[PDB]
């Protein structure tokens, strides 16, 4: 029941505007602090802004202070981040998070995390193609941008499967693949489920 | 160390009653930046009487919501960290700043809020 | 307004080894998290004092003067993560550089031919190994370290089109270089 749910991301033009919604359940957001933290692809954690929604305290960071705006709807139990005038320094995956207080005012720290959602500041266009005895695998090509969901038989069983990150094609598109049972090829119909979200590309093939 | 100065100021039928004194200020307390936090291992609590202490008047800082009156913080006390603010710090405590026209009548003016961190990582200083 | 410094930012040791991650005007208000790549982090230590209920006891964090330090007693295979030290209070968040955290196994190399549906457009085109006409044109992709396996995986992306339909009918590993590059038929 206790969940933090990030939503409302995607692909944005330079200097555009987006709105991240951080829903919550299992706890009331006003009784705690809610922070945002952005991780750039292939980077570390970058500090963003925070809010005590009950009193309305809105603290910000040194980079995104006159560009981002924090808010919340306690009747909706949902925090929000409105992002304006974006650049490629901001394109990253954003996570909303719950900070709980010690029995004194410092806080204990940032308790709870969500899975986050990634925003991509780009002016490029966004439709992949999926194409498959060697010793003792679905291929995604021509997609932009990340992410891409890969599963086998709708999350039935994938044990020992390794998934490969996006292969950067110098033209600007992406590509990757994912994959063992040796003596059981015709036991059932193994099929993969791949979903590209911004291109709305989801067919089992 | 670091000084933590709390200035109390006010200008007085009951003429001196309800003194519109609001210069209750903290040392470089950018409220939007957040509470003024102790980053040095030592700090000195200080209470300043900017208000004209006319013989008829006096003041106090006694806090009911907190464990320690201002000026027992100067004594070596178990803190790990501590921030001071004049805005409410959630999960912390608050100090009323009462003012006496005389012993006959009292009223609060401001409230001093103080953050708090675990255990005994940092101690105060009464220098 | 203070800043935080974290080092080393890449610490790859073996089982049982004691990883000593350290960061450093401060006070008793820091925290330590781990994070799997592209995954949600987790609260490991807070205020450099105690754990979170349910956190393994091998993680321990404490400070001396201006130096905060996380240490793992006996490292485990699932302890592979990028550890981040955070400083500040319920309003201020600040992080550091991040710190990224071994028996050799056998790599079995597969590589499969293109598909018929791929040839209509005009185009055409490695398991659990510990160790790290030739062209790196044909691309390659790497995975992160596995959970118990602590192994990796590579890919052989044949960056080819139908312009080379019958150009070459005919793998590259570093003793015997496995040559399972098959032909058409
Ligand atoms: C409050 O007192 C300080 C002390 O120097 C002074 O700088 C400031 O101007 C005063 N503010 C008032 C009187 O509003
Ligand atoms: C807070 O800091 C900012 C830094 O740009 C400064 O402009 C502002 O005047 C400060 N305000 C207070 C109340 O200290």
């Amino acid at each position: 029941e206790v969940q933090l749910v990030e939503s409302g991301g995607g692909l944005v033009q330079p200097g555009g505007s987006l709105r991240l919604s951080c829903a919550a359940s299992g706890f009331n957001i006003s009784s705690s602090y809610i922070h945002w933290v952005r991780q750039a692809p292939g980077k570390g954690l970058e500090w963003v802004a925070s809010i005590y929604s009950s009193y309305g305290y809105t603290y910000y960071a040194d980079s995104v202070k006159g560009r981002f705006t924090i808010s919340a709807d306690t009747s909706k139990n949902t925090a929000y981040l409105q992002m304006n005038s974006l650049r490629a320094e901001d394109t990253a995956v954003y996570y909303c998070a719950r900070w709980w207080i010690t029995f004194g005012g410092a806080g204990g720290g940032l308790d709870y995390w969500g899975q986050g959602t990634l925003v991509t500041v780009s002016s490029a266009s966004t439709g992949p193609s999926v194409f498959p005895s060697k010793s003792t695998g679905c291929l995604v090509k021509d997609y932009f941008p990340e992410p891409v969901t890969v599963s086998w038989n709708s999350g039935a069983l994938t044990s020992g499967v390794h998934t490969f990150p996006a292969v950067l094609q110098s033209s600007g598109l992406y590509s990757l693949s994912s994959v063992v049972p040796s003596s059981s090829l015709g036991t059932q119909t193994y099929i993969c489920n791949v979903n590209h979200k911004p291109s709305n590309t989801k067919v089992d093939k | 160390h670091t000084f933590i100065v709390l200035y109390v100021d006010f200008k007085p039928k009951c003429f001196n009653c309800y003194p519109a004194g609001v210069n209750i200020t903290l040392a470089n307390f950018n409220e939007t930046k957040g509470p003024l936090c102790v980053d040095t291992s030592h700090f000195t609590t200080k209470y300043v009487a900017v208000y004209a202490n006319v013989g008829r008047w006096s003041a106090s800082i006694n806090t009911g919501n907190c464990p320690f009156s201002f000026g027992k913080v100067n004594n070596f006390v178990k803190f790990g960290s501590v921030c001071f603010s004049l805005k409410d710090i959630p999960g912390g405590c608050a100090m009323p700043i009462v003012a006496n026209w005389a012993y006959s009548k009292y009223y609060t003016i401001g409230s001093l809020y103080v953050s708090w961190s675990d255990g005994d990582g940092i101690t105060g200083v009464p220098q | 307004d203070i800043q935080m410094t974290q080092s080393p930012s890449s610490l790859s040791a073996s089982v049982g080894d004691r990883v000593t991650i350290t960061c450093r005007s401060v006070s008793s208000a820091v925290a330590w998290y781990q994070q799997k790549p592209g995954k949600a982090p987790k609260l490991l230590i807070y205020s450099a004092s105690s754990l979170y209920s349910g956190v393994p006891s091998r993680f321990s964090g404490s400070r001396s003067g201006t130096d905060f330090t996380l240490t793992i007693s006996s490292l485990q295979p699932e302890d592979f993560a990028t550890y981040y030290c955070q400083q500040g209070y319920a309003w201020r968040n600040t992080f550091g550089q991040g710190t990224k955290v071994r028996t050799v196994a056998a790599p079995s190399v597969f590589i499969f031919p293109p598909s018929d549906s791929q040839l209509k457009s005009g185009t055409a085109s490695l398991n659990n190994f510990y160790p790290r006409a030739l062209q790196g044109n044909s691309q390659e992709s790497v995975t992160e370290q596995d959970s118990k396996d602590s192994t990796y995986s590579l890919s052989s992306t044949l960056t080819l089109s139908k312009a080379d339909y019958e150009k070459h009918k005919v793998c590259e590993v570093t003793s015997s270089p496995v040559t399972k590059s098959f032909n058409r038929g």
